[PDB]
C-alpha cells in the first residue's frame, strides 16, 4: 500500500510493460493477477510462505499464470521482493499509467456525476452541460446547488 | 477463472490447481517464529488471551497477548 514500491512498479509497468506494451498486455496479465490475490483462499493461504519462490510458484501456478514472463520473471522480481503483497497500488497507478497517459475527464458539481472526458477545461465540460440534455443534475440538482448559492447565503445569515 | 467469480471459480479451480493450500489451526498450530522462547505463534489463532497453554513437552505456555497474527507468548 506504500504504492511507492509500487510506484517503482507502475514505473516499470508503463516502462517495461508498455515498453512490451504489456501496459495493456499485462493490464490483462495484471488483471488476472489481482484476480489471483483476489482469491481469498489465495489470501487465506496468501502468506504462510517462506519461499517467495513457493509464492510465485503456487501463484502463477494456482491462478493459471496469466502474468507475462516479464511478469513471471518479474513475478520473481516483486514476489521475491514480497512487495507483491500489495496488488492494487500500481494497479491504479497503472490505471494511472495508461490512463494518466490518456487523461481527459470531468467532475459534476451541483449535479449527479459527470466525468465526461474533457482534454481541456470546459472543453468536453461546457460541451456536456451545454450538451445537457441531462441538465437535471439530479443527485446534487437543487438542494445541493440552491443550497450552494443559498449556502453562501446562510453564510450571510451569519449575521443572524 | 474468467470475469465475475469465475475469477473465484477457477480461482478456486486455479486455487484448486493449487487448492491444497489455505488453512489454519486453533489451537494446534505451531510456534511461528521464535528465538529465546518468545515466539511468533502459528495456528491457534483465535483464543483466550493469556491461556497458559500446554507447552513443549511440558508447560502451560503462557499466552502473552494477542498480536493478532502471530501471538507472542511467554
Amino acid at each position: 500500500e506504500f504504492i511507492t514500491v509500487a510506484r517503482p512498479y507502475a514505473k516499470a509497468a508503463f516502462d517495461f510493460a508498455v515498453e512490451h506494451q504489456s501496459v495493456e498486455r499485462w493490464q490483462d496479465m495484471l488483471a488476472f493477477a489481482a484476480e489471483v490475490t483476489k482469491n481469498e483462499q489465495m489470501a487465506e493461504l496468501l502468506s504462510g510462505a517462506l519461499a517467495p519462490e513457493t509464492l510465485a510458484e503456487s501463484f502463477i501456478a494456482v491462478a493459471g499464470e496469466q502474468l507475462d514472463e516479464n511478469g513471471q520473471n518479474l513475478i520473481r522480481v516483486m514476489a521475491e521482493n514480497g512487495r507483491l503483497n500489495a496488488l492494487p497500488d500500481v494497479l491504479e497507478q497503472f490505471i494511472h499509467l495508461r490512463a494518466v497517459s490518456e487523461a481527459t475527464a470531468e467532475v459534476d458539481v451541483i449535479s449527479a456525476a459527470a466525468l465526461s472526458e474533457q482534454q481541456l477545461a470546459k472543453i468536453s465540460a461546457a460541451m456536456e452541460k451545454r450538451l445537457s440534455r441531462k441538465v437535471k443534475l439530479n443527485a446534487k440538482i437543487d438542494k445541493s446547488v440552491m443550497a450552494g448559492v443559498i449556502i453562501r447565503a446562510g453564510d450571510m445569515v451569519i449575521d443572524g | 477463472m474468467q470475469l465475475n467469480s469465475t475469477e473465484i471459480s477457477e480461482l478456486i479451480k486455479q486455487r484448486i490447481a493449487q487448492f491444497n493450500v489455505v488453512s489454519e489451526a486453533h489451537n494446534e498450530g505451531t510456534i511461528v517464529s521464535v528465538s529465546d522462547g518468545v515466539i511468533r505463534i502459528h495456528g491457534l489463532a483465535d483464543a483466550m488471551q493469556g491461556e497458559m497453554i500446554s507447552l513443549p513437552g511440558n508447560r502451560y505456555a503462557i499466552a502473552l497477548n494477542l498480536e493478532r497474527d502471530s501471538v507472542g507468548a511467554v
